[PDB]
């Protein structure tokens, strides 16, 4: 057999259900979702970190001429000047007055301790949920993990079960996304071959250990105006550090619906939102025939006390008169509340207590025990504490928390105007009628 | 040391301080909603939760 459900996106919130067929008698089914999974794909840009300035020492031609040349070094910067007089502690390097040369160039090669503090741009798109789901028929428990597309079904004892898809789409992702260091950051980091100094990506480079860079950090080199040799460079302050120290709050604690976001997959887990659609199809060895299925006559409710509790905390008795000794089903057709336990014993003339968890202070329901229903309601009164962590809201306000007391003074209020004015207007007519007979 | 308040969200919290793992904590009501047989300001509980 095959049965659809919708279930609420959220850990650790049994939904209860059940499958109604001729002759076999209900099949208590429990889902959980133990843990959902957001997994989008990704495409690596480009990797960036703290630079470091390489400063080779000078060329110098001395007493003659010489000329700049370009390199393929990243942020190459080259520059001759002339009339330089170098210096150094064995004294005049070298001879003639103003007719030397020295060239002065620099580049930028990133930092070794960078093999550890890099910072990867990402850009991510089409998210997609996978789902872990166990399900209990017939004190049978099975698990399964099943992509939230609804065209694959899960494998489990060769079994299929499709689910989905999302009501709502959500990502807490954005389309450019940086990590560093295990932490991931909503951040819209400079497209590839476009820098700008003093800011995030000043230096690129397809890979940590790529040979080729591609970078522009703003380097000018000065003319030298000391004795000694010396080759002044002035520079903008490294765009990564600047990043690092305004980056702001990590995506950990700004992501919504609480979804704890692991980096090694670069994927939200453990987060709610949106319901989900999924049928299930059951063997029909599963089944059991409603012959040896126990029977239950003159069954009766009593609600000895209800609490309208986050956490499940209502009470319910049940008395029942049966024939067999065996187990049944039990379970609450009202959403507005959820019972604990799904199979329970029965016996000749036995009584038996359930915990269930309710959402409206007015909680009448039928509840069916086993083969038969029975309606019963009582009321509840609001809890004293008045915050818990625990389980809330098994199932959704649903305008229900009207009691009947409002019910009634809202009924006692209106009036019947209609009726009076139709009155009215047919006694005028009558008189009308009655004055024109003269 | 000082005390700080935090608007508990109708649905939950997260609470995350110095290293150790985090709490969530979820709130409901609390107001005196229904009434004892007798007339009552009913609407005073109404006016706590869902106060539009
Ligand atoms: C001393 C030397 O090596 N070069 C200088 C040059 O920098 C300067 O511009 C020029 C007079 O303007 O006198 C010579
Ligand atoms: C599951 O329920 C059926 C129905 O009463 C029972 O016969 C069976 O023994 C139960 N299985 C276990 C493991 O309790």
């Amino acid at each position: 057999f095959e049965h659809a459900t919708t279930v609420p996106n959220v850990p650790g919130i049994p939904y209860k259900a059940l499958v109604e067929r001729a002759g076999y008698a209900p099949l208590n089914l429990e889902i959980t979702v133990v843990s959902s999974e957001l997994t989008p794909s990704t495409n690596k840009e480009y990797v960036t970190c703290k630079f470091h300035t390489v400063v080779p020492s000078p060329q110098v031609k001395c007493c003659g001429s010489l000329e700049c040349k370009a390199s393929s070094k990243a942020d190459y910067t080259c520059r001759v000047f002339g009339g330089v007089y170098p210096f150094m502690w064995g004294g005049a390097q070298c001879f003639c007055d103003s007719e030397n040369t020295q060239l002065s160039e620099a580049y930028v090669e990133f930092a070794p301790d960078c093999t550890i503090d890099h910072a990867v741009a990402l850009k991510v798109h089409t998210a997609a949920l996978k789902v872990g789901l166990r399900i209990v028929y017939g004190n049978t428990t099975a698990r399964l993990d099943t992509f939230v597309n609804g065209v694959t079904p899960g494998s489990s004892r060769d079994l299929k079960v499709i689910a989905g898809p999302i009501s709502a789409a959500f990502s807490p992702f954005d389309h450019k996304v940086v990590i560093r260091k295990g932490l991931v950051y909503n951040y819209d980091f400079p497209e590839y071959g476009a820098m700008n100094p003093g800011a995030f990506g000043d230096i690129q480079a397809s890979s940590l250990d790529a040979t080729d860079i591609v970078a522009r950090t703003d380097i000018r080199l000065l003319k030298p105006s000391v004795k000694n040799i010396h080759v002044p460079y002035t520079q903008a302050v490294s765009g990564y550090e600047m990043w690092k120290n305004n980056s702001g709050r990590p995506l950990q604690e700004t992501a919504p619906f609480g979804c704890k976001i692991e980096v090694e997959p670069l994927r939200a887990t453990n987060c709610a939102y949106g319901h989900i659609p999924i049928s299930i199809d059951i063997p029909d060895a599963a089944f059991v025939r409603s012959s040896e299925s126990p029977t239950i006559l003159e069954v009766s409710c009593t609600v000895a006390d209800c609490i309208y509790s986050a956490d499940f905390g209502g009470s319910l008795t049940l008395q029942y008169k049966a024939n067999r000794e065996g187990h049944c089903p039990v379970h609450s057709h009202s959403t507005t509340a959820v019972l604990k336990e799904a199979t329970t014993h029965v016996t000749a003339t036995g009584s038996i207590t359930l915990h269930f968890s309710t959402s409206s202070p007015q909680a009448n329901f039928i509840v069916s025990l086993c083969g038969k229903k029975t309606t019963c309601n009582a009321e509840c009164k609001p809890p004293a504490d008045h915050i818990i962590g625990e389980p809330h809201k098994v199932d959704q306000e649903f305008q229900a928390a009207v009691s009947k007391t409002s019910w009634n003074w809202l009924l006692a209020l209106f009036g019947g105007a209609s009726s009076l004015i139709v009155v009215g207007l047919i006694v005028l007519v009558c008189s009308s009628m009655l004055i024109n007979t003269r | 040391t000082t005390s700080r308040n935090f608007s508990v969200g109708r649905e939950g919290l997260e609470y995350v301080w110095g290293n150790h793992e985090p709490v969530r904590v979820w709130a409901q009501e609390s107001a005196p909603g229904d009434p004892h047989g007798w007339p009552h300001e009913i609407i005073i509980h109404y006016y706590h939760r869902h106060p539009v």
